């Protein structure tokens, strides 16, 4: 009901803080030549559509993408404002969207959505990727109080504490996109609780710059790219 | 349930000698305050009706005409102490049910008083609003136990900036 | 002026065709019932904010009698903060 | 001890079928000073105690005009005693640009009933706490009006509201047919009042500051007295 | 009293909304029974007519409506809440009779009656109404018809339906006669036969003999839904009387 | 474990009633005894006013209230409501005079009236009315008396009765409909009518009263609702009076 | 002000969608199956007396002519939503693009209304959860369940309602990635039996096909380009000749 | 102690069974918890006065000013200060300006007070009712040609009396005793600022000084204004001097 | 309003123990932010929580937002909310000149900062803001310095050194100790080392924590660099060992 515990403190974001801690984990990792975004997904049922074409990875435009935690339903309606914020500014501007614009645009209708007691928050955490001319490659988190952080590695849903640790004994400042590649499967096969890493348990993608020298691109991996990176990895769940 | 016959004597008299304080007003209402607290504590009615004579004195007469009730409400230290001390005996008794017959004949002479508009008649309008607001909920019962004449001297307390 | 002629009555119309048939229920049916049709439309209107959806609402279009019609209006339609602070007064 | 359930909401009604937050609105009139209300067959008066909270302080206003020909008393909450004075003062305005006409009392007494029962009827408020006497002239003779906040309305010959009135109004009811006939001597019908509120003084005395008095009959329009105005009335 | 879900409109833990299944106590507030069924090229509602006052005018105790030229309606509930759901089912023919060019069918009443009871179901500040509807017509498209509605807002068509607190011994009748009969409607060529055969069922289920003051009639024939009369009634109950 | 379903409008109780509603009609049954009776040409309308007062001004405080013009209306219980739903039936039959240039039907304006009543026991941001109205006329069909609860529901009668003296007065107007099946005459309903009433204050011996009473007839009064005074309202007084001294 | 309805419980649960479950949990089973080259939905109809004409009745909904829903949950709030999906479906897409949405911008409009209900004062959540099954020239053919929440999600077979998890443990055990239209019919007819309440024969019993193209149902001659309907409803007969394959 | 709890406390917009308005009547006990504020009338100024209470000495004074001007005719002494008590300032400010512009001349003071009083009504900015309190009290002093030299007590509840003499804040009952006890209708200018003096140094509890007092007062000739501490403090050399010489 | 007063023991009316105690307890929560004037300079500083070790530095933003080329805003309490704080200030701003052809004064910055929040306070079951600010800068054409803070409740007030957040008691003894009012720092260079002298006692490490804004007139605007800051703390660390040393025994 938007209303202070006496701590100054606020229970209905505790409450969706609560909620995302459940929700399945997210690694992202910011190379010195691009970024990479890797999620782990519970598919405890036979019968649901993997080789879907997203679930917790999605573009929100040609050069920025988000890993959710949290609830789907409530994801989907930022990632539209989002969406639609980014072809605004293109629109106007002719120029593409700079991240820390978008990250922020998305914290902000997520702090409102904490203040009147008419609505409740959203349960969700996002972990943005992206590239602009501003900064570079950049990595953030935004979580359901309206807060948002820049990382060089971060994870958020469940298992947070166990990854953090593990991320930062292994991350490196020079490190190169297919060293992030090794780095986020490694995590999350050390982090998961299922009894191994596979191909359809993970959602993957990379934000890279490829050969020539205008390119961004951002490759969100179908199952049998992510099957190569698997079998190169070392995970490598082969015949 | 500590102290002994002479110390709460003591308490008493240094209490009743602060309605008397001759400098300050604040400390002769907050000496009521608490001569109410040591009144509730009273077991047995022969300490209360001697204190009840004794704030009485000053009180309860026709000595005075409308312009002395009056004068004397703005100035008179010892029938402010009388009646801030017989407040203190009547709001002692907020929740008695069967109400003592003593009480509607203490508020009549209080609500003599409380038409005075000053310091003395203040403790009255007080004491009879605040009387009136711990017996609303037993109103019909307690309406019964008063006259016509003297449930009409409990009407018009409020002198409330927003009441006509 | 240079302004279209029909510009000024097509924005206007949803308000008018409303406004119209409810001076038409009080004359055939009394004052009960356009009494009773604004207050559901109140009731609905009211208890129905959400800062990032502005595409009508599904009770609102059974009440007005548009369940099953589109107009142009409806294929071609047209700050969480302002959107508060107007719903509940500055 | 004795909680009642079905007090908390102007809507709520008792088992009994007592609207009880609109009952408590009259014990409101109760907190005020007395007014008296009283008529003849040509003349319309009211005469008020006014108190004050301390010897400083400027004593309270209790009669208020709303046109030429009508106006009005309040013993209960005066801050909300604006609201509906206003009201009224709005509707004879109303009555002399769109009807050409001015406001006759029994249809000032139908628009303020309507108001109050609207107050009564309706969540998100609560009931007016103030008794009105309206007093007017007319084209249908001297009138007297007490409205009481529940929503209803009276025509009298006279009435007292306030703390202490039962006095005053028995007064009045032993002596009827002596202000009744009274007409082209309206004095006596301002002494007949002043006999009447002073029953209500129970030893408090009548002062040149204490007291106004208000006539409204024939062509002598609505006036209030106040100061020396109301010493030839003591 | 659980809070709020036994007062608005709202889920309990187990799923239900004590606004609705409360509604459906209210429709038994009249005491009363009615019946419609089905002919060959017409449609009857039969109702009881209680009057136990001598001061009333049993001219103005009427649970039929009159709904358009071809349909009609029977009530079961209060009379305030029967009187509110036939302005509006009058309101909302007249307004499709414009739009459309076309006379309202009773299938597409019953599912705009029924979607505005959906309202009332969702919504917390909106009760859902106390009545049961039963609309009947000879439709161009179907025939004679039959359609009921609800405050749960749910409606379904009918060959036979009945609403009242004695409906399960009419319906248990009416049923086992379609059971032997095979047909989905009374064979009879005029609608005489049909109001004759509704209170031949009506009597047998009910275990009264009705007089012509305590019995009500409808006749839903092409291009009119009408009321009888007292001896328009009592010339079928003597038509009864005559045969048996 | 509670009954929180009496605290509010919108509300079925378990057995499927709105309390309120049920609570708003015992306003009524604190009021003011009237009844209106149907003659075969009209309607007479007669109430009991208790005089709390000598100062209750004379012939000014009136419970009969003549709606539009060819109808009347009597109520009882909160008076302050009886006042809004008299102001609302007043606009309704203007109306309709505005519009379809002919006087409203009484079944009409009883049916516009029956809706807005109905229309307060909807929500729970208003109360149901607190008061049953006695309402009636002569209209191109002849004489109709409708009487309407706070439910909102109405019906037509041959006679009706409301307020604190409904029981006695019933019983007498089953006498009345009992011994004249086919009706009274317009004369014969008003003299009945004050002997319904005073019967009826037996119930309240010691608070004096008034008799006021009006005709709505199509031969006496040319079917326009007016009042009845004077020389057949004495009439009508000593027949109370002779049969209720029967000895 | 105090105003909200489906707020969290202390332990990240929404609570008044989890009983929106619970009414979705009590009605009468729907199921659907995915095969190779068409699409099954199926379920159960319920009299309320036996003198009721389910004729009337219909659970299975044409959105396009390539799109069927059923439900599972209360019936009132189904024919709700689906007049409004039929509504979007021309509003956004057909008048803008001259073609029909595909079957995940259909599926994502109908529970972008179904979160609406969720996150406002004033409004309960959906009792109904719908199942969503169609065609589109670049995805294929597709089925989707959408629930209280606003959650959808992609099926190869699913089922809701009283007879679901044994429902859904048949469908488990019997598809296979090469089911082609009229084994998954079978499929479908064979889970209902298991499921049905009342009596099983092809009135009982509503089932809808999105198939090949039947250019008899465009009802109109002389445009190839426009193929004619997927979604084609069974008919009773049909389903009486294939229930005496059974 | 013993309780002394009704049930009708604590409601809001609710009569209790005399028709006690418990909200409105609770915020009229503030009167006693403020600091001290002081004004006397005459027929040659308005005085005011407040204590201060000692600040950091990083605070700031004119964060703090308990006096204020509203007009060069009009001035708010203040017992206590909040965001309302600025907010009723600056609504003062905006109407006395507003008046001035539309009707070429100087607000009435009973005006300007019953404007400030129409803004607690409407709870700030439906039927305007007095039935919640707003802000705190307001001393008003000013001077208009009709009316002249008026200290109104603007009270939380949208009421006022005019006053002779006022004290509110922690002094309330021991000074309005000494003011009742000693105004006089022949009280001098240079007689009201020694009265407020010896009112402010009886309740104070500190030695009285030009940094623990401030005075004020209105003037029609040079309108209000604050006084200097240089000011303040040969007048309390003064009432050294006027009691010694006893 | 609290503690040991209470009349026939004590019953509550509307009144004290409120949402906006609530918002005032969020606000001391957050990090401790500072500012003091100078002769002809404002500094504001702020304690930044320690960095993660996986924390990006480079697009971090610097806790004091400039809401104007005069005027610049720190906080204490919920970021998330000082964001949309700083939002509807900065917009003000840039309307108040295109609206007045007048840069938006700095206690007009205040009274419309702080009159926001009292809005979220007054009514509607929308919460107040668990924010806490200091509103710092100069008005155009002058010399001044200025500082204002503002709390949850929409009190604000003018300081000629202030501190909000954690800790905040120890920060304003030091402060009244070593800023003379009188003697004000008469040089950018004092006010900043007095800044981090004053900050130096209650930060978690050292120059890490720290960061400061200088403004001085003309909308000469400088955010202080880790470098430029480390420097400071250690000529401040230098002069502490230097007083030790200077012990005479």
């Amino acid at each position: 009901t938007t209303i202070f515990s006496p701590e100054g403190r606020l229970y209905q974001v505790e409450y969706a803080l609560e909620s995302i801690s459940h929700a399945g984990t997210a690694i992202g990792i910011m190379a010195s030549d691009g970024i990479v975004l890797a999620a782990e997904r519970k598919v405890t049922s036979t019968l649901l559509e993997q080789d879907t074409s997203t679930e917790k990875l999605y573009k929100l435009n040609d050069k920025i993408a988000v890993a959710v935690a949290g609830l789907t339903a409530d994801a989907e309606i930022l990632i539209n404002t989002a969406r639609i914020h980014a072809q605004n500014y293109l629109k106007t501007y002719n120029e593409d969207i700079p991240v820390e614009i978008l990250v922020r645009r998305l914290s902000d209708i997520k702090q409102g959505y904490t203040q009147h007691g008419g609505l409740r928050p959203f349960g969700v955490s996002f972990i943005y990727a992206g590239y602009d001319d501003r900064y570079g490659y950049q990595l953030y988190t935004s979580n359901p109080s309206g807060n948002y952080t820049g990382w060089k590695a971060i994870s958020v849903g469940a298992n947070t504490s166990a990854a953090q640790t593990l991320l930062q004994m292994d991350y490196k400042d020079d490190m190169k996109v297919d060293d992030a590649i090794e780095l986020a499967l490694k995590t999350l096969s050390k982090t998961t609780d299922s009894s191994a890493l596979t191909y359809d348990r993970l959602e993957f993608a990379t934000i890279r710059k490829g050969a020539n020298d205008g390119e961004v691109y951002q490759k969100i991996f179908k199952p049998q790219e992510i099957k190569d990176i698997l079998v190169k990895t070392g995970i490598t769940k082969k015949d | 349930l500590q102290l002994t016959e002479e110390e709460k004597n003591k308490i008493l008299e240094f209490v009743v000698s602060n309605l008397y304080n001759e400098q300050f007003v604040e400390v002769r209402v907050r000496a009521a305050s608490i001569l109410s607290d040591i009144v509730h504590n009273w077991k047995e009615e022969q300490p209360l009706l001697s204190l009840i004579e004794r704030f009485a004195k000053g009180l309860d007469v026709n000595k005075y005409t409308s312009k002395e009730r009056q004068k004397l409400s703005k100035t008179d230290i010892k029938i402010h102490g009388n009646v801030l001390g017989l407040g203190a005996i009547i709001s002692a008794f907020p929740y008695v049910f069967p109400l003592p017959p003593w009480i509607p004949k203490q508020l009549s002479n209080l609500s003599s008083w409380a038409r005075t508009s000053g310091m003395t008649g203040q403790a009255a309008k007080n004491t009879i609003s605040e009387f009136k607001k711990v017996r609303a909920d037993t109103w019909k019962f307690d309406r019964a136990s008063f006259n016509t004449e003297e449930l009409e001297d409990l009407e018009g307390v409020l002198w409330r900036s927003y009441y006509a | 002026n240079d302004r279209h002629p029909l510009e000024s009555t097509l924005k206007n119309w949803e308000t008018t065709q409303r406004q119209r048939q409810m001076e038409q229920y009080r004359q055939i049916f009394g004052i009960a019932e356009p009494m009773k049709r604004t207050m559901e439309m109140e009731i609905v209107n009211r208890t129905d904010f959400n800062p990032l959806s502005t595409n009508g609402s599904i009770h609102r279009d059974i009440l007005l009698n548009k369940e099953c019609s589109i107009d142009w209006e409806d294929v071609y339609p047209g700050d969480v903060h302002s959107k508060i602070e107007k719903q509940l007064g500055i | 001890m004795f909680r009642n359930n079905y007090d908390g909401d102007t809507v709520t009604f008792s088992p009994t079928g007592r609207l009880f937050q609109v009952e408590y609105a009259l014990e409101a009139i109760k907190q005020g000073s007395v007014t008296v209300g009283l008529r003849s067959n040509t003349h319309a008066v009211l005469v008020a105690l006014k108190r004050n909270a301390d010897e400083l302080s400027s004593y309270q206003k209790k009669i208020i005009k709303c046109d030429e020909h009508m106006g009005l008393s309040l013993a209960g909450l005066a801050p909300d005693a604006r609201v509906l004075s206003n009201y009224l003062r709005q509707q004879c305005n109303y009555s002399s640009l769109v009807f050409n006409r001015k406001l006759a009392v029994e249809r000032a007494g139908h628009l303020l009933c309507d108001k109050a029962q609207k107050n009564t009827q309706s969540y998100g408020g609560r009931p007016y706490g103030v008794g009105l006497l309206i007093i007017g002239y007319d084209k249908s003779g001297a009138h007297l009006l007490e409205f009481q906040p529940s929503g209803n309305v009276t025509e009298l010959y006279g009435t007292a509201i306030g703390a202490r009135s039962q006095g005053a109004k028995t007064y009045l009811e032993r002596t009827l047919d002596t202000f009744i006939k009274i007409d082209g001597n309206p004095d006596e019908l301002i002494k007949a009042g002043v006999e009447a509120i002073s029953q209500s003084l129970r030893d408090e005395s009548l002062t040149v500051d204490n007291l106004s008095i208000a006539i409204v009959g024939k062509d002598t329009p609505f006036t209030i007295y106040d100061g020396e105005a109301v010493a030839k009335y003591i | 009293a659980a809070g709020y879900d036994r007062h608005i409109t709202i889920f309990s833990p187990e799923g239900r909304l004590y606004q609705v299944e409360y509604a459906f106590k209210a429709t038994n507030q009249t005491n009363i029974n009615s019946l419609a069924v089905r002919g060959k090229d017409c449609t009857v509602v039969i109702s009881q007519k209680k009057v136990p006052d001598k001061l009333l005018d049993p001219t103005t105790v009427s649970y039929i409506f009159c709904i358009s030229r071809t349909i009609g309606m029977v009530v079961n509930g209060p009379i305030p809440d029967a009187r509110n759901a036939a302005l509006r089912a009058k309101a909302e023919a007249a307004e499709f009779r414009y739009k459309y060019g076309y006379d309202m069918p009773c299938d597409v009443l019953a599912k705009r009656m029924a979607n505005l009871s959906q309202i009332y179901t969702q919504r917390a500040y909106m009760r859902p109404l106390g009545v049961i509807l039963t609309f009947v017509s000879v439709d161009e498209e179907l025939g004679p018809s039959i359609y009921k509605t609800d405050p749960a807002g749910y409606y379904v068509g009918y060959k036979a339906t009945a609403t009242g607190p004695k409906q399960q011994e009419i319906t248990t009748n009416l049923e086992n006669h379609f059971k032997k009969s095979k047909i989905d409607h009374i064979n009879e060529e005029s609608w005489e036969k049909v109001v004759e055969f509704a209170i031949t069922h009506m009597i047998d289920a009910l275990g009264t003999e009705f007089s012509k003051n305590d019995l009500e009639v409808g006749v839903a024939t092409k291009d009119k839904f009408f009321t009888l009369s007292a001896e328009n009634i009592e010339e079928r109950l003597v038509a009864i009387a005559e045969q048996d | 474990i509670g009954t929180g379903y009496d605290l509010s409008n919108s509300v079925f109780s378990p057995d499927g009633r709105n309390f309120q509603v049920e609570y708003a009609v015992k306003a009524v049954e604190n009021g003011t005894t009237s009844i209106g009776i149907k003659c075969n040409d009209g309607v007479v309308f007669a109430v009991e006013k208790l005089i709390t007062s000598k100062l209750l001004v004379p012939q000014k405080n009136v419970k009969i209230q003549v709606v539009d013009r060819h109808i009347g209306c009597v109520y009882s219980g909160l008076i302050p409501d009886g006042r809004h739903l008299v102001n609302r039936g007043r606009e309704e039959a203007a109306s309709f005079k505005k519009l379809y240039k002919t006087p409203i039907p009484i079944p009409a304006f009883a049916d516009r009236l029956g809706q807005y009543v109905q229309a307060h026991t909807l929500y729970n941001s208003v109360r149901p009315f607190g008061v049953s109205t006695i309402f009636g006329g002569v209209d191109k069909n002849g004489a109709h008396l409708y009487m309407l609860e706070p439910s909102g529901s109405y019906w037509g009668y041959k006679g009706a009765a409301t307020g604190k003296g409904r029981q006695s007065a019933k019983a007498e107007l089953e006498k009345l409909v009992d011994h004249h099946p086919e009706g009274l005459s317009a004369r014969e309903a008003v003299k009945q009518a004050a002997k319904i009433i005073y019967l009826a204050h037996e119930d309240n011996k010691e608070k004096d009263f008034e008799l006021e009473i009006s005709w709505c007839s199509l031969s006496e009064t040319n079917g326009l609702h007016k009042f009845v005074k004077g020389d057949l309202l004495q009439e009508a007084i000593d027949f109370a009076q002779k049969e209720i001294n029967g000895d | 002000y105090s105003f909200s309805l489906t707020t969290f419980s202390p332990s990240g649960k929404l609570g008044q969608i989890d009983y929106a479950l619970t009414a979705v949990k009590q009605g009468v089973t729907s199921l659907g199956i995915k095969a190779t080259n068409g699409v099954v939905i199926a379920t159960e109809k319920k009299s309320s007396s036996p003198l009721a004409m389910s004729e009337t009745l219909s659970k299975v909904s044409l959105l396009t002519p390539d799109i069927g829903a059923v439900y599972s949950g209360m019936g009132p709030d189904y024919r709700v939503l689906v007049d409004k999906s039929r509504k979007v479906a021309h509003t956004s897409y057909k008048r803008i693009y001259g073609e029909y949405p595909p079957t995940k911008l259909l599926v994502s409009e109908v529970a972008k209304i179904m979160q609406e209900a969720t996150q406002s004062g004033g409004v309960r959540p959906f009792g109904v959860s719908l199942l969503i099954a169609g065609h589109d020239e670049f995805n294929g053919f597709s089925l989707y369940q959408v629930d209280p929440s606003g959650s959808y999600f992609p099926w190869k077979a699913t089922a809701i309602g009283k007879g679901s998890v044994a429902a859904k443990t048949f469908l488990e055990k019997r598809w296979n990635d090469e089911l082609e239209l009229e084994d998954a019919i079978h499929i479908a007819l064979l889970t209902l039996k298991e499921s049905v309440e009342g009596e099983f024969n092809g009135d009982t019993i509503e089932l809808a096909i999105i198939g090949d193209e039947n250019p008899d149902l465009l009802g109109y001659t002389g445009i190839p380009t426009d193929k004619g309907p997927r979604f084609r409803k069974l008919t009773s007969q049909e389903i009486n000749d294939r229930l005496e394959a059974l | 102690m013993f309780l002394t709890r009704s049930e009708y406390d604590r409601g809001v917009s609710t009569f209790s069974p005399e028709g006690r308005l418990f909200q409105v009547e609770y915020s009229l006990e503030a009167i006693k918890l403020g600091s001290t504020a002081i004004g006397i009338a005459t027929k040659e100024g308005v005085v005011l006065g407040v204590e201060k209470r000692a600040t950091s000495p990083l605070l700031e004074s004119d964060s703090i000013e308990k006096i204020v001007e509203i007009d060069r005719h009009i001035g708010c002494a203040m017992s206590g200060l909040t965001a309302d008590a600025r907010s009723m300032i600056e609504h003062a400010r905006t109407a006395a300006v507003t008046h001035n512009l539309y009707y070429d001349e100087d607000i009435n003071v009973e005006s300007l007070t019953q404007s400030v009083c129409d803004l607690a009504l409407r709870f700030g900015e439906e039927e305007r009712l007095m039935s919640r309190p707003f802000g705190v009290a307001l001393l008003i002093a000013g001077h208009d040609a009709d009316d002249g030299y008026q200290l109104f007590h603007a009270e939380p509840s949208g009421t006022f009396y005019r006053y002779n003499a006022k004290a509110i804040g922690s002094g309330s009952e021991g000074a309005q005793a000494e003011l009742l006890n000693e105004w006089h209708s022949s009280l001098t200018l240079k007689e009201a600022e020694l009265l407020v003096l010896k009112i402010l140094k009886q309740v104070m509890e500190e030695k009285l000084d030009e940094n623990n007092a401030q005075l004020s007062c209105i003037t029609k000739q040079d309108g209000f204004k604050i006084y200097d501490n240089e000011k303040t403090a040969e007048l309390i050399k003064e009432l050294k001097e006027k009691e010694a010489a006893e | 309003m609290s503690g040991y007063d209470r009349a026939l023991s004590i019953f509550s009316p509307d009144g004290h123990i409120f949402q906006v105690e609530y918002a005032l307890e969020a606000v001391k929560r957050g990090t401790c932010a500072v500012g003091v004037k100078g002769k002809n300079c404002v500094v504001l500083g702020c304690e930044r929580r320690s960095t993660l070790k996986l924390q990006d530095t480079r697009i971090t933003p610097s806790k004091v937002s400039k809401i104007d080329s005069h005027v610049v805003l720190s906080f204490s309490g919920l970021n998330a909310d000082s964001r949309i704080l700083i939002e509807k200030a900065r917009v003000e701003a840039q309307s108040h000149r295109l609206t007045l052809e007048d840069p938006v004064t700095v206690e007009y910055l205040t009274r419309y900062v702080a009159g926001v929040q009292q809005r979220y306070t007054q009514s509607g079951g929308v919460r107040p803001f668990g924010v806490s600010t200091l509103i710092a800068g100069f008005d155009p054409r002058d010399d001044e310095p200025k500082l204002y803070q503002t709390e949850p409740s929409g009190i604000y007030s003018s300081w000629s050194a202030q501190t909000i957040g954690r800790n905040s008691k120890t920060v304003r003894e030091f402060l009244e100790k070593n800023y003379d009012r009188k003697e004000p720092p008469a040089t950018v260079e004092e006010c900043v080392k007095l800044t981090v002298r004053s900050l130096l006692e209650v930060v978690q490490t050292g120059a890490k924590n720290i960061e400061i804004t200088v403004v001085k007139p003309d909308s000469d605007i400088v955010a202080l660099s880790s470098e430029e800051i480390n420097q400071y703390v250690t000529q401040i660390e230098q002069e502490k060992q230097e007083q030790q040393e200077q012990d005479k025994k």
